[PDB]
């Protein structure tokens, strides 16, 4: 889906852990499945980092 | 305990779901859990056994992950999966036999073996999977102190107690009066007898009563209540109370007049049944009070009138019985019944490896002595060992 | 329940710590918790009472926060704090009286009043504070199913049972033999008597025995064991077993020969004491077995030999007693004792507002009938209502 991490450096770390061939399959699947939680009511946002 | 059930649930599913030729989307969510299990369990060493004749085995886990790249699972993947599964099944078998064999008076609900104390860390918490069996559900609900219920088919709530009571007796033993009973398994067979057949009782009616206290509170019990207890209806010779002499019992059977079956909880009458047989229900109770009475028949044919004289020699003794059989019941504590085999698995493990008698459980795992004095520490030990027996009964057939 | 203790702990500390002239650093961590409490409790409405003569009160919370800008607390801050504290103390007083008055047969450990069911949400979870009292510690430990212990000074573990037993009797009541006892509070006074003083017993020794089963398992009990039970040592006339006639008891006191006090847990002898008096200890037990015996003195002065003839008229009856007083004990379940006043607070609230008898507790809160049949549902209700009584006893003196 669309996905929003909370820093350019955590985007770089996120990319580099997704690209390599030695991290876990659950992890590498999850890096392209984690999703921010932005609520227009209650004035809260949740972002992965 | 949760991670032990999780190991066994994944090994059961991976024997079931990972087969030859099956589609990958059927097993795509199981292989990720099994790989998480392999990743968690690598680098760790365990030691099982060391009590009785249970041998000490050392466990070392160094396995590669399973492939996630097939469309239909071929036989290579099935054979390497069967190797890893057989090693983990042997591991969890020996952990379960190491846990069912141990006990503690202090806090029995805690893990006692070294392997399950090592598995109770948060490093192993990512092994965890669904907790869908009844025993692990009631384990997780009682770990948060909520209400549980184990559904039993014919529960062994009654200890074996075959005895009697003489309300009227003498050393001649020719004019007796009182009750006899058999409490066994889920069945109460009671029979009050009078030798005079109430020939001098007021209004020719003799009142009998039999009160059975339970050890744990049963809930929503279907109970077959029949008259005419079959075991106490044929002639027999019976030793006395002190065991000195024997006395003869030649019964003829009247029907039970004015049956009142009451189901007491804390002395309060929850359910009552007045002269109703067949299947009855008792919603919440821990005491069963049977109140039946023997009434002398006011009209008798000449074949009956020769049985009951007004004088002393009674060769035919009036006897009135009831039978009460709990078919199924929901109990908050663990028990044994005719459906599960968990007590049989616990006793088989404790008798196979020649295990010494510990501080909690009775010698030889006597269920009569275990339900006679069913203390809460013994309850906690019994629930823990039955949960581990359910886990091993999932893996080991 | 946790948030109710937290409300009461902050109100107790804010009556204690927030005083006139005190330094702000002494109260800098309490004012933040009290402001968190005000912020959480605003906008919410409650309704307390509605059973018996307990009046229905509606509670609305609209308060401003307390200032965080003083160095020494002046009297303005103390007066506005005393206003807010008095309103919250009245609120928690009525919530505690609304919770101690209610009960349930189904799940007694759950909150029963509407106000405490409303406080059991996670919106109110930020009220929570330290849980340092013994009852809230044992509440939080039994909410996770761990071992607890309540330390009691002279616990009321024994129901009131003053009765006797005639091992040898006749309608003349001139040659009797058997035991008498008083079980009251924490004290067992037992006395076996023989009228013949073992003149025809084998080896001039009559064995007595008295077995007291407990309702809950006591742990680490200091017990004063003295000989010569004082209550059963003076002459008295006593009604018979059926209450028909009365019989006379003129005791002279021998010392107890061969005292054996055993502390049984599940039928196993945990501790035993053979002819040792003074203070004894019993580490783990739920049955107390006193085995004393009366031995006829083989050498008697002429003042003694006239008391015990070989013939029938015994004007002086041999009597042998023991006294066993549990001074302090640790019990996993709740009880009453001579130190706390929690049972007195519960009965005072239930008797002040004219409360009808419910399904669980005995009529009039009879502690003898409550510990005679001490069911686990009644145990859960008693622990919940004692915890709420401890909370109110912190706030209301
Ligand atoms: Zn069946």
């Amino acid at each position: 889906d669309a996905g929003k991490v909370v820093d350019s450096e955590t985007a770089a770390i996120c990319d580099a852990i997704f690209q390599d061939e030695e991290t876990e399959g659950a992890v590498r699947r999850f890096i392209a499945e984690m999703r921010q939680r932005v609520q227009a009511d209650r004035n809260v946002v949740n972002y992965p980092s | 305990m949760d991670v032990l059930y999780s190991l066994s649930k994944t090994l059961k599913d991976a024997r079931d779901k990972i087969v030859e030729g099956t589609l990958y989307s059927n097993v795509s969510d199981l292989i990720q859990q099994f790989n998480q299990m392999i990743i968690t369990m690598n680098g760790n060493e365990f030691q099982t056994g060391g009590i009785g004749n249970l041998p000490i085995r050392n466990w070392n886990f160094n396995f590669g992950l399973l492939g996630t790249t097939l469309l239909n699972l071929d036989a290579n993947y099935v054979e390497t999966a069967r190797n890893t599964i057989d090693y983990f099944v042997d591991f969890v078998d020996n952990v379960c036999m190491d846990e069912m064999v141990r006990e503690s008076q202090r806090n029995g609900i805690a893990p006692q073996s070294d392997s399950l104390r090592k598995l109770s860390a948060i490093k192993f918490k990512r092994i965890n999977f669904d907790n869908s069996s009844e025993y692990i559900e009631n384990w997780n609900l009682q770990n948060r102190r909520q209400r549980t219920g184990f559904t039993f088919h014919k529960p062994n709530i009654f200890p074996y107690s075959a005895s009697f009571t003489l309300n009227r007796s003498q050393p001649a033993h020719d004019n007796l009066m009182g009750t006899m009973w058999l409490n066994a398994g889920s069945e109460i067979q009671v029979a009050g007898f009078d030798y005079s057949c109430a020939i001098n009782a007021p209004a020719n009616i003799q009142q009998f009563e039999h009160i059975v206290p339970l050890r744990r509170v049963l809930t929503t019990a279907t109970i077959t209540l029949l008259p005419d207890a079959e075991r106490f209806s044929f002639p027999r010779v019976i030793n006395s109370a002190d065991g000195a002499t024997t006395w003869f019992f030649n019964p003829v059977i009247l029907r039970p007049n004015n049956v009142e079956v009451e189901f007491l909880l804390n002395g309060q009458i929850i359910n009552t049944y007045q002269a109703r047989f067949g299947t009855i229900v008792a919603r919440n109770f821990d005491t069963i009070r049977l109140s039946f009475q023997l009434m002398r028949p006011p009209n008798m044919t000449p074949a009956v009138a020769v049985l009951f004289p007004n004088a002393q020699p009674f060769e035919h003794h009036a006897t009135v019985g009831l039978t009460l059989r709990i078919e199924s019941a929901v109990c908050e504590s663990v028990l044994a019944d005719a459906s599960e085999t968990l007590l049989a698995n616990v006793t088989s493990v404790r008798q196979e490896y020649a295990i010494p008698v510990g501080p909690v459980f009775p010698p030889g795992m006597n269920w009569t002595d275990l339900i006679t004095n069913y203390s809460p520490s013994r309850e906690d030990n019994l629930q823990r060992v039955f949960t581990v027996a359910s886990i091993r009964s999932m893996l080991i057939k």
